[PDB]
DNA sequence: TTAGAGAATTGGAGAGTGTGTTTTTTTTTTTTTTT
DNA sequence: ACACACTCTCCAATTCTCTAA
């Protein structure tokens, strides 16, 4: 056979390396201010966003990414109990 | 092994022949026509008037690349008069991830040693009658 | 309204095939024999 | 025989459709 092919998958997203980090870390990450403009602070959020998705999986273009992770995140039920469970935590 | 030992060598290395007061045939010199095909690959001594010499100009010997795409650094050593550059990024890691990245040259980290060639001719009351001199070429690398 | 089972369409991996390659002045400086 | 240009082929990745809970 031929090498078989290599994707995104909810195992990347919910192994340590994946979405845990973003929760760890983007309440330092991103800040905001008033005292500069609406585009200057609407290009910072998507740094962070930028890096760690390069850092996951350095396949495809930024757009590609995030409406592969559409697809996904819509299906597979166990990411779907992780995205309830982070709810119920913010419920306890 | 990371990278090739010869990256990373300062320095040149030279032999010295025997003292023909201490004497073997790399103390005692021949003329040009004493050269014969026997002498391949040997270390010998020759004695002769220098014809031409050329000017200093820099030879590789070992190229460097860098991958745009994954952010990694290829090495090659080059022996033969003439080669072929790298164009694709054969990491393991950099396949795993099936980023088929773009290599580029770079001269910052390669490695170059001067070179020069010259050419040396046997000298004229030497010459036997009726024939015309003969030449060897010379090459030179290093200090 | 979600999801999972089955069918159809498309991409490009990669394997294969054929191919090409070595190789009469005119102007100007210098030595030589000829009138 | 050694880099190239071009052709051919198969296989699996993907989206679309139908069915039932
Ligand atoms: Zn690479």
């Amino acid at each position: 056979k031929r090498r078989p092919q290599v994707k995104l998958t909810a195992e990347k997203l919910l192994s340590d390396k994946g979405l845990p980090y973003v929760l760890k870390n983007a309440h330092k990450r991103i800040r905001i201010s008033s005292k500069k403009n609406s585009y200057d602070n609407l290009s910072n959020i998507i740094q962070f966003y930028q890096l760690w998705a390069h850092e996951l999986f350095p396949k495809a273009k930024f757009k590609d990414f995030m409406k592969i992770c559409q697809t996904v995140g819509k299906t597979d039920p166990v990411l779907r109990e992780y995205r309830v469970s982070l709810f119920r935590d913010e419920m306890g | 092994e990371l990278f090739p030992p010869n990256l990373t060598r300062r320095y040149f290395l030279y032999f010295k022949p025997l003292s023909q007061n201490c004497a073997a045939i790399s103390s005692k010199p021949l003329s040009v026509r004493q050269i014969k095909g026997d002498f391949l690959g040997q270390l010998i001594t020759v004695r002769g008037i220098i014809t031409r010499v050329s000017d200093v100009k820099p030879a590789v010997e070992v190229i460097a690349y860098t991958c745009d795409q994954c952010g990694y650094e290829v090495f090659q050593e080059v022996n033969s008069r003439t080669f072929t550059p790298l164009s694709e990024c054969t990491s393991e890691e950099c396949s795993q991830n099936q980023t088929k990245g773009q290599l580029f040259m770079s001269t910052r980290a390669s490695k170059f040693s001067a070179f020069q060639e010259c050419k040396i001719q046997e000298l004229s009351q030497q010459v036997p009658v009726g024939h015309i001199p003969r030449s060897l070429n010379i090459h030179v690398n290093g200090t």
